[PDB]
Order: C-alpha cells, then structure tokens, then sequence
C-alpha cells in the first residue's frame, strides 16, 4: 500500500490553466474531509493519458498554499492597509456600492429616445478561469443588473481571430481537436508555441511524426517546440500575409488544390459582380476620406431567387477561383523570401511539404494560437489559413481543419457564456438601440433560397426565446426582450471593449470596476497608465485566489495610498480543485470535474461570491426600490441553487435547458419538467427554456454527458481518436467540425483509412454528422448563409482576399505587392531613441500574469526571475554579456531583466538594415516573488488596433541597455 | 529487475518530470535565481533529485540544435556508491533485488560523503549540509512495487520517458536508436549494458552534459 495516498479520496478533475484539459486525479484527506495530499495526472483520461506539464503538476502547490487568500479584505479610500472582514459585511457594502451606482447611471432610454435600460457607470473584467456554469450565471447576473461593458481574455488573443473562422466555416471554433493531430501527415505550427503554451499537445503532434507526419515551426524564434519539429524556418515578425499569400500562389500554379473538394464545398463556382476589382492595394468601393469600404461593391451575381450564381465548371473569369488565381499571382517565391526573410530554399520545402495534402489520401492542420495575429490584419491572416485549409480540403477530415489553439482552460467556455459586450450566450448578439423589438431583433438573420443550403442560424428564434425563458420563465419572451440592456446603434461596437473600458476609466468615467478572476493591472498593455487609472475608480471587487497586482494596485510602485480614493473589496475564491462544474477545452470538449478537498479557509467557489452578492443587490431594491428593478427581481435564480448553495449540476441542467410544459416539437411528445435533448428541439414559442442553445444535449435525461468517462469507440473512432463517449463537446456531440466536407456526394470518405463520416445503411456512422441530410442533398458548411467554404469573404473589413500591408510600422518604408503600405482600413511614434523590437511571449512554467504561478516555489525554482533574449549580433553592438542586468525602456516605461544572449533570437534584414527583436516574458510583478520583477506590459502601448480595439503586446519600440554594477 | 529508457530525441524541456519529482516526494523549491539560462536548478541537489540540463550547440542554417537533458541517478546494475558505501557501513547503500533500484538510507549519514559522490562516475550523489545524509532519485521504488509508473515517467507527455521490465526497455530502445538515427546519424544508448536509466542521446552525450555517460 502507499501510505501517502492511503485513507484519501480519489475524485477526478481537469487542470486549471490551458485550454488543453489534461486529466487530473485529487487524493484528499480523511477520505475527502481533509486538505489535497495529492495531484497528478489521471491516467484513464485519452487526451493525455496522465501525463501532465509543470503547471498541471504542480497543482497540488497552488491548492495547498499559505499564501492564498483566507477571507474577505476591505480597503477604505486613502487606506494604507487592509482590514479583514466577514462575507456578510463584504456583500452587504458591495451590494449597496452596486445599486448606489446604478440609481445614479441608469438610463431607460438614450438621447435618440430608444429604449436602452442600461448602466454605463459600471464594468466587468473576467474570466475565462471560471466554470462553465459560473461564466453563464456571471454574465446574466451583470446583465439584469444592466451592465454593457462586460469582457474578458477572450478580446485580447482569440477575438481578433474568430471573425476569420465564422467568415470562412460558419463558426469561430477550433475545427478539430487534441488527439485528432495525431492523424495529420503534415502539422504547420505559425504563431504558436504549442511545446511551451499546449505542451500535451506534443503527444499527438510527435505521434503524427511517428506515422510518417512533416512537423513544421514557422516563428521569427527558435523554441522548445522549433527543437522538435523537422523543419524550424525563421519568420520576419508580420510578415505572415506574405508566407501564406505565397503558399495559396504555389498551390493554384501546381494544381495542387483538390478540385472534387473545392468545386462542391468551397465558394469556388459563386460568380462575383462586375462590381469587384482590385488594383494599387485598394478593393472597389474604397472611400478615402472615411478610410472604409463599400462592401456592397464586393456582392455575388445573383440570380432570380436571390442565390449566388455558380459556374460549376470553374471557367467564368469572375468565379472566385478564377479571382483568387489572379489575386494571388502577385506572391512570387522571390518577393515572399525577400520579405519573409526565409530563404527560397526553405519557403520551396515548406510549400512542397504542406500542399502535398492536397491529396485525399493526406491530411494537413495549420496550429496557431495569438502569435502576433492582435493587430488590424491578423483576422486576413486567418482568412488565408482557412482559404489554404479550404483549397487543399483540410477542413472536416481527420489530421485536418483549423487548430485555433484556446488559451485559458474555459476561455471556449465563457465566450460561449457571452462574457464580451457584443454577445449574449450561444452567440446571439448584445440587441442595439435599433432593435426595439424581439421581431426586429430575430429579422436581422440571414435568410437563403439555395433547397441545399441549411443555414441554420434560421433556428436563432428558438434559442434567443428558449434564453429569455431560461431567465425570466414567467414572462413571454417579448416581454422579457425590453429586460436586458442594448448598445447604441450609432456608436462604434469597439467602444464597448477591453481597451476603451481603460480609456473610459483613465477618463474617469467609471465609478465601479469588477476585476473577477483577472489581473490587469499585470494583463493590460501599459501598465503605468492603467495602474494609474485605476485610482479613478470609486469602487473596485477584486475576486482571485492571491493578493496581487490588480487587487493592491493602491500600494504599487510609486503610488501613495493617502491620495488614492478607490474602495477596494478583495474576494478570495476557491481553487478549480475545491469545486464541482464544467470547462470547455479548445476542441470544446465540455468536461465535468469534482470537488477534491472543501474551498480552503474562508475561500468560496465564484459562483456562491456571485448568487449571493446579487441576492443582496435583489433584497436592497425589493425593500428601497429604484431604478427600473423589474429584470433584478423577476430573474429566476431557484433553478442556480441546492441546499442553499449555487449549484453546478442545475444551473448546468438550465443552460442545456427543460420543456416548460407538454410540447410536440420534431414529429415527438415531450413531457414538461423533462430535459431538451438537443437544440433541434427547441422552440420559439415559449414551450422551451436554455441559457445556452449549445448546450442542449450536453445534460439529458440519459444524464450528465459532460461526465461522461467512457472509452467505448467503434474501430473506425478508435481509428482516429473521436473517443464520443468521454465527456461531451458542442455541437451535439460532433467532434470534427464540417465532417460532411469529409466524404463525396455518395457518402464515401476521400480518406478511408481515417473516416470521420461514412454513409451506411442510411445512416452516418463514425462522427455526429454536423448537418443532417441524405449524402448530397445539402452543402456542408450549415452555419453558413449560403453552405459553402468561403474562399472569397465579402464581410472582411480589409477586403474579401487577404492582402499584405506591413504591420511593423517603424522599421518598414517599402511594400513589394502593391502602392498601400499600411492598412488602408486601420499613429506609433517610433522615436529613434527606441531602435530595437521588443515583443512579449511565454514560457512553459509561468501562466499568464504569474498571479498563479509566481506562488508555486516549484515553478519559480525553475523560472525564478524576469529575463531578456537578445541575439549575439545585439549583444556584441550593446556590450551586454549572458547574466547581466540590462535596463528595457520604451515611451510608456521601464525594467530591469536577465540577459539571456542566443543564437534562438536572429536580426531581422530589412531593407538592407540588420533589425534586432528583444524577447520578454510577462509572467512577472512588484507582488511576488522577491527579485522576480515586473511586467513587462510596463513597456507596451495602449495606442490601440483602430480595427480590432486590442493594443500592441508582440511588436513595440524598445531600448536595451546594460545596467553597470562595481567592477 | 527495471529499466528508464529516455528518447531525448522526443524531449519539449516542459520539465513536468522536475516538478512531478518534488510533487511526489514534497521536497523544497531551492533559492534560484536567473544567470542568463532556462536551467535552474543549476545542479542537482539534497532536495533536488532532478533538474533538466539545457545546451545551446550552433548549426549550419536557422536555429540551433538545443540539447535536453533531465539528469537522475543510473540505477547502475553494479553500483560503485554501494562498493565505496560499504566500506564504512553496510546498510547505507542497499540494492532492491526486485525493481534493481540502487537506494540510500539514513545511515548514508555514517559514512564518507565526498567519497560515495566521488565514487560515483556520473556525478549523482548530493549530501546535506545539516543532516550529511545522501540523497538521489530512487527510481519512485514504493510507487513501482504497488504498480504504478515513477512520477517523472507517468507525468512526461512526449513520450521521452519510458519505464518497464529490462528485457522489453532494451528491445525498444535498441528498436527506437535505429529509427531515431535515420534523422539524428550521431544517435547512440547511454552506457546500455551497465544502467537501469537508459538514455539515447541524439549526438555526443558529453554535449548533452560532461557526466552524461561515465
Ligand atoms: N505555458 C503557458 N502556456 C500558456 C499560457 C501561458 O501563460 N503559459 N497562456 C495561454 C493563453 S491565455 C494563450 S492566448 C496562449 C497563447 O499561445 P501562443 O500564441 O503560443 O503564445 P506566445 O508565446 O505569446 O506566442 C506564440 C509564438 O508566436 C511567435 N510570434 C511572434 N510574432 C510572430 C509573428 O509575427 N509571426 C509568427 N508566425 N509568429 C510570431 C512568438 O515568437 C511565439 O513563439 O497560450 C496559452 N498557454
Ligand atoms: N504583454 C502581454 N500582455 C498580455 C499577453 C501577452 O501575450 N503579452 N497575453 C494576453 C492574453 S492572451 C490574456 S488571456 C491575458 C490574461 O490576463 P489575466 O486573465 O488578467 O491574467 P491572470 O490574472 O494571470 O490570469 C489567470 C487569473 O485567473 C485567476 N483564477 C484562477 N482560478 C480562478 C477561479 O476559480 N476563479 C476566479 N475568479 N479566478 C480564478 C488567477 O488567480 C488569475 O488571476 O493577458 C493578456 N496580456
Ligand atoms: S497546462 Fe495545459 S498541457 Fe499543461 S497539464 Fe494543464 S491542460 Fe495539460
Ligand atoms: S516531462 Fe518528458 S518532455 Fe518534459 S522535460 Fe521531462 S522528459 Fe522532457
Ligand atoms: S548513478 Fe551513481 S548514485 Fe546512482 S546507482 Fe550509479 S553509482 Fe550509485
Ligand atoms: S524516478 Fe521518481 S525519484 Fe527518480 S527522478 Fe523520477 S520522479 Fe524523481
Ligand atoms: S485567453
Ligand atoms: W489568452
């Protein structure tokens, strides 16, 4: 017997940190009365088969720690010191700060006089570390509270990318999954580190390389993961356009495209109007003064039912291959090594190696996570991934798609969870000004004359209803509509994101800011002034695990408490390991974990912090009124609890959602109280709730698919790894995204030997079919308007074909493609003084901020300090060995690191000038550890993307100095 | 008896296996600080039985050839910190007759500290100022008897680390020197035939860490 596991409770649960979601088994004490003695991998579990990086494996460290937060702290204005307070004091004052805040702010209705009902004095920062059920019980809590600036990690790193997704498949989601690389013949790793920020993921990768798989890394560093790989080529920070743009150039000269795949699947056939031209840089319909387009220039050739007219022969010299093939043309291996900075040699290799799946009988899958993809033509450089994708037909096939790799643990999840301003849960929009009716809401859906095309966001009434039912189940739908807050039609979407909610604040405009499960004080580009800012606040609830940056912002370097006047609660929550609920990984597989040990000290899990911080908001404006209380009071909150506790297992039954009353839907009865088991049986009628429209079917009357722990799979799903009964992932169980792109119109898949689908019997066996339908009776991309790939997007800000303008503003004079040097759609300085490009990245020990992590002595023992890579070239030039202390300065601030000189970190040649990259990690800050330093965020711009509303984290002007010491 | 067998041809340097080690048995987190490298903890230690060793090498075109290299006792099948232990006290360095583990008790305390490390040829053996106790890995001997992989093994996610019987260790490794050779010609085994760690290295060992092989 082992004696340290002896006497302890075995539970399951899921790490914490990355969007991964590697198993873990807890042994806890007095068989589950006591504290963790114990955290490690779980073995049964098929993604990583108990394997577990330094951050899963040393969860035990962050759990059982002494200096986590053990009750409520109060800070009064101008306080120099924290006071330990009782939960019922610490939301008691923060449920009347709420209130005071929003009789004072709340607006009925805008100054065009449409109705609003809105708090704009108030925002919400966080988070995707939350559980599934926590993020859709948050965001609904702020909501009927009024909020409309509510955002989250998601803005920051996948946003910016998403839009290129749902424009090219139908949806923003990584289109495959974890084991799934495994089946790929040729993995493309561009602006990921997967070693260091997926590690697990290099389980599947290097059994794709033990199957014969090429592994490409595609970064302007050499990583941990470029050590793996077979093919290391070096990219030019923002040169990505170029390399892809090239790659789509090489596959349409060598007709390496998969032409059944690409005329039935992509938009290939769709005739584009006359109206469409590019010439100089600029798309038709450039407006110069407003620096925008007519999209409208940019419109299919309809025919007489309103669907776009198709040349099925590809010969029509306006179908959009035809297009495509003259568009791309520009990109010749020459101009592309010249920018890129990688040799011919190489770019010839990389492009021979990767079309080669243009082969049905090959796989390839393009991983990327945030790389640099923040700025204005990140989305365009996604577009060509996908178009690339679409071309070789990589999408719906196993060791294929698109592997957008999520960052955070739920960060799939509280996106789901619509934790951004312009969202509502399952992805139905945050209602404008202009929207005053449910009717009007539900006829901005595109509707489709194509017999073939399913478009099934036609269905969005049944989910926008059965989610106003889910909230307000006493109230018709149309009714329950005017509850919930609305946006300003007028205003600029953006203004309601990440970026300007700082501007807002440093402005002063917000009295009340809730940092929940976040720290930007560390997370947010320009840190100095965001730390400032935050002194604006009258109001802050910090809600995290450790005192930190954010919380203590009031103390920080050269801030003196006496003149600052912000009210600070800290709200110390409980670890993914002391509560039971759900997170959504990056193949949106939706994992149910449990309780190991009970919440430490006076911990409690986020979703007791917030039921019970808004049940006081709720009794407060049940006994003094105020502002409009209607959505507040009429919020149906029984169904979030159990035994007087917020309960996971029922809110989690309300998101999949129950029939309200006896319903025929789907030529089937359905008795009321019973579960909806699937979002194709849901109504518009009222008859059906569901907080999230996806999650219907993840808990059923069969039970809690979520938690689900079966390895059960046919041959042909062992084969390629769907494992369709171990948790349960939306949308309906379909593990690949687009499967029907996998198989011909018979049914038949191009690849055998690794079938997702397969027509037989008159049945698709393998899969979950993502669209039902007879082989060739529908087009395979259902969430699209018109059913197809789309290698021509018309809704792109830039344009419907990805087009290189420079990215690096300062260094860069010269685009060799066209007259447009800069985004003509999308005011850097650059002083001299800061010659060097200075970026921010990971390493595999640290998580995010290091609010986590920089309390774990393992991983400080390993990563114990802030550190600078240079090159030997910028080493040499700035006389700085390996070990010095150098000082990294830029316009917004200052910091010392540890050199780290490498030959990993190479000069750039730009236009005949040796151009030299300074790495830094942005794990660290002033709290903890001693001598660990700063962020580095302390150097970044919040000169802001005008596009996208994400600032510059990956490429800002630094200098790099040596720091003398004594001789 | 038991065998590591270590492909550093697969190796991420995610150090999982650093971390699980000190998990697993509860050790201490050293003082460490940043000196221009990765590495840390610089060196083995009395409460580190475990640190992965990183080598930058230059190559001809991009990038460089980075050498990992997770450092553990060898469970060598004839142990000569036990020979050199015994001289002063029998019982201090004991070998496992089951697993092949090579294990030091608390009665290393007794005997010549400097002299068992000195002894050992790969530099393994690490004393406690406090105690004079020797310390290494144990090769997880209580996990393996009641069934379970070492915690560095169970936690390596690349298939770096792997762990089992002798006979079917060998038979891999020697199965995997050949296939890893066709990418990596230098590929050679870690004194194969005189250790129960089994390490191929992808070129030189002595790149790899100037006590890699003895
Ligand atoms: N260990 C660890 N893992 C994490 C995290 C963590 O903090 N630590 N955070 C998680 C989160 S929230 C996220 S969003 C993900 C992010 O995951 P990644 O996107 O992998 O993270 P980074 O290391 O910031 O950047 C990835 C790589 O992009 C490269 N890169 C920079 N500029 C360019 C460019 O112009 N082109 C190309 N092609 N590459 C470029 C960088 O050199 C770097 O190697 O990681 C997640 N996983
Ligand atoms: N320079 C630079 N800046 C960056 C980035 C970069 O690459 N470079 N990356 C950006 C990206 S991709 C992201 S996602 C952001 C991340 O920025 P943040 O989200 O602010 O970073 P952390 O706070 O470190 O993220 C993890 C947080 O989750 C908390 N947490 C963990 N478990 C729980 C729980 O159960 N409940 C609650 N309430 N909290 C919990 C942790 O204590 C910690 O505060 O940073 C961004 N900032
Ligand atoms: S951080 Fe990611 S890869 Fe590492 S153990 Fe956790 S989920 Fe797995
Ligand atoms: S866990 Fe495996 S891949 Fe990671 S550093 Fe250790 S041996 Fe290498
Ligand atoms: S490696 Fe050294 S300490 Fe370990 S068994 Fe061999 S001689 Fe003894
Ligand atoms: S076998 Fe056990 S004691 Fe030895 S390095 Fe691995 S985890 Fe540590
Ligand atoms: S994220
Ligand atoms: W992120």
């Amino acid at each position: 017997e082992l004696q340290k596991l002896q006497w302890a409770k075995q539970t399951t649960s899921i790490c914490c940190y990355c969007a991964v979601g590697c198993g873990l088994i807890v042994h806890t004490a007095k068989d589950g009365q006591g504290r963790a003695v114990n955290v490690e991998g779980d073995p049964d579990h098929p993604i990583n088969e108990g394997s577990l990086c330094p951050k899963g494996a040393s969860i035990f460290q962050l759990g059982e720690n002494d200096q986590r937060g053990t009750q409520p702290l109060y800070r009064a204005p101008f306080s120099d010191t924290w006071k330990p307070v009782t939960w019922d004091f610490a939301l008691t004052e923060i449920a009347k700060r709420i209130k005071k805040t929003r009789d004072a702010s709340f607006t009925e209705k805008n100054a065009a006089g449409d109705l609003v009902n809105r708090t704009e004095a108030i925002a919400s920062f966080g988070s995707a570390a939350m559980d599934n059920e926590e993020c859709w019980a948050y965001g609904n809590i702020l909501r009927s509270l009024g909020l409309v600036y509510i955002e989250h990690q998601a803005r920051i790193x996948h946003s910016p990318t998403v839009p290129a997704l749902a424009e090219s498949f139908g949806r923003g989601a990584m289109t495959n999954h974890w084991n799934d690389l495994a089946n790929s013949d040729c993995i493309l790793i561009m602006g990921s580190n997967a070693a260091e920020n997926h590690p697990i993921a290099f389980k599947w990768v290097l059994r794709a390389k033990d199957k014969g798989a090429t592994l490409i890394h595609v970064d302007p560093r050499f990583t941990r993961t470029s050590a793996r790989c077979d093919v290391y080529a070096p990219i030019r920070s923002g040169a990505d356009i170029p390399f892809l743009g090239g790659l789509i150039k090489y596959i349409l000269d060598n007709k390496l495209y998969f032409t059944d795949y690409v005329r039935e699947y992509t938009n290939a056939s769709l005739i584009v109007g006359e109206k469409f031209s590019f010439k100089d840089g600029l798309f038709s319909g450039y407006d110069a003064a407003n620096k925008k387009y007519d999209k409208s220039m940019w419109a299919f050739e309809l025919d007489a039912n309103g669907v776009p007219k198709r040349d099925p022969a590809l010969k029509h010299p306006r179908c959009v291959i035809n297009l495509l093939k003259k568009h791309y043309e520009r990109y010749n291996l020459d101009k592309v090594a010249a920018i890129t900075g990688t040799s011919k040699e190489q770019l010839q290799q990389v492009y021979k190696a990767y079309a080669a799946t243009g082969k049905p009988d090959k796989a390839g899958t393009i991983m990327y996570a945030m790389g640099w993809t923040q700025h204005s033509v990140g989305v365009q450089n996604i577009r060509a991934m996908a178009m690339i994708q679409l071309l070789l037909g990589n999408i719906g096939v196993a060791g294929g798609g698109v592997n957008a790799l999520r960052g955070e643990s739920n960060v799939q999840g509280s996106t789901d969870q619509g934790l951004l301003a312009h969202i509502w849960p399952g992805y139905n929009p945050v209602p404008n000004s202009k929207a005053a009716t449910l009717e009007l809401y539900n006829a901005a859906t595109p509707q489709s004359k194509d017999p073939m095309s399913v478009n099934w966001w036609q269905n969005r009434p049944k989910y926008v209803a059965s989610y106003l039912k889910a909230l307000y189940p006493d109230e018709e739908p149309a009714a329950a509509y005017d509850y919930l807050p609305r946006i300003d039609a007028g205003r600029k979407l953006t203004d309601y994101f990440w970026l300007n909610i700082f501007e807002k604040m440093d402005k002063g405009e917000f009295k009340g800011l809730f940092a929940w499960g976040m720290n930007p004080a560390c997370g947010g580009a320009n840190a100095n002034k965001n730390r400032k800012a935050m002194g604006k606040l009258e109001w802050l609830v910090n809600v995290n695990l450790f005192e930190n940056e954010t919380s203590s912002f009031w103390k920080g370097p050269g801030m003196n408490p006496a003149e600052i006047g912000t009210e600070v609660f800290f709200l110390p929550c409980c670890v993914s390991i002391e509560k039971e609920g759900s997170v959504a990984n990056s193949g949106r597989w939706m994992q149910w974990r449990y309780r190991g040990p009970k919440p430490y000290a006076e911990t409690k899990p986020d979703g007791d912090i917030m039921l019970d911080m808004f049940k006081k908001v709720r009794e407060l404006y049940a006994k003094e009124g105020g502002a409009y209380p209607a959505p507040i009071a009429k919020l149906n909150i029984a169904d979030w609890e159990e035994h007087n506790e917020f309960s996971p297992t029922k809110v989690a039954k309300l998101m999949n959602g129950y029939f309200l009353k006896d319903t025929e839907v789907g030529g089937k009865q359905f008795k009321k109280g019973q579960q909806v088991p699937s979002f194709a049986f849901l109504t518009a009628d009222g008859s059906t709730c569901s907080g999230n429209w996806l999650h219907a079917g993840s808990f059923t009357d069969a039970g809690n698919l979520m938690a689900r722990r079966d390895k059960t799979q046919t041959p042909e799903q062992a084969r390629i790894g769907l494992f369709p009964n171990w948790s349960f992932c939306w949308p309906v169980n379909r593990r690949i995204l687009y499967n029907r792109a996998s198989v011909d119109k018979t049914g038949k898949p191009w690849n055998p030997a690794k079938a997702v689908i397969e027509w037989k019997d008159g049945k698709w066996v393998g899969d979950v079919v993502d669209g039902g339908g007879d082989p060739g009776t529908k087009h395979p991309f259902i969430m699209q308007t018109h059913g197809f790939g789309a290698l021509y997007g018309p809704g792109r800000e830039e344009g419907p074909f990805p087009e290189h303008y420079e990215p690096l503003e300062c260094p860069v004079s010269k685009n060799p493609f066209s007259k447009q040097l800069h985004n003509p759609v999308a005011k850097a300085v650059c002083d001299p003084r800061y010659p060097f490009i200075g970026t921010t990245y990971r390493v595999t020990e640290h998580w995010q901020t290091g609010l986590m992590t920089r309390r774990c002595a393992w991983l400080v023992e390993a990563e114990p300090q802030i550190f600078c890579e240079i090159s030997k070239e910028l080493a040499k030039l700035r006389g700085i060995g390996n070990g010095d202390t150098v000082k990294v300065s830029s316009l917004r601030g200052a910091l010392e690191a540890v050199a780290i000189v490498t030959e990993r970190i190479r000069p750039f040649k730009i236009e005949g000038v040796d151009v030299h990259m300074v790495g830094l990690p942005w794990h660290y800050g002033w709290m903890v550890p001693k001598n660990g330093g700063d962020t580095a965020n302390l150097l970044t711009p919040s000169a802001g993307d005008p596009n996208t509303g994400i600032p510059e984290t990956k490429a800002f002007m630094v200098d790099v100095r040596k720091v003398w010491s004594h001789p | 008896g038991k065998m590591f067998f270590v492909d550093l041809s697969r190796c991420t340097a995610c150090r999982g296996c650093q971390i699980a080690c000190k998990q697993w048995k509860n050790l201490p987190a050293e003082e460490t600080r940043n000196t221009g490298s990765h590495q840390n903890p610089p060196d083995l230690s009395y409460v580190t039985l475990k640190t992965v060793r990183f080598t930058e090498k230059s190559r001809k075109g991009p990038g460089i050839d980075w050498l990992f290299f997770p450092e553990q006792c060898r469970h060598c099948v004839e142990p000569p910190c036990k020979g050199q232990a015994d001289v002063d006290l029998e019982g201090a360095v004991v070998k496992d007759e089951t697993t092949g583990a090579v294990l030091f008790t608390e009665l290393t305390a007794k005997v010549d500290g400097e002299s068992v490390r000195s002894a050992c040829p790969y530099d393994i053996p690490r004393i406690d100022p406090v105690t004079k106790r020797l310390s290494k890995c144990d090769m997880c001997n209580d996990r393996v008897q009641n069934g379970l992989l070492p915690a560095c093994v169970k936690t390596c996610p690349t298939g770096t680390m792997n762990f089992g019987d002798e006979q079917e260790m060998l038979a891999l490794a020697e199965k995997r020197l050949a296939e890893v050779k066709k990418t990596y010609p230098g590929a050679v085994l870690g004194d194969p035939n005189d250790v129960r760690v089994v390490y191929l290295f992808t070129r030189d060992p002595k790149d790899f860490y100037e006590h890699a092989v003895a």
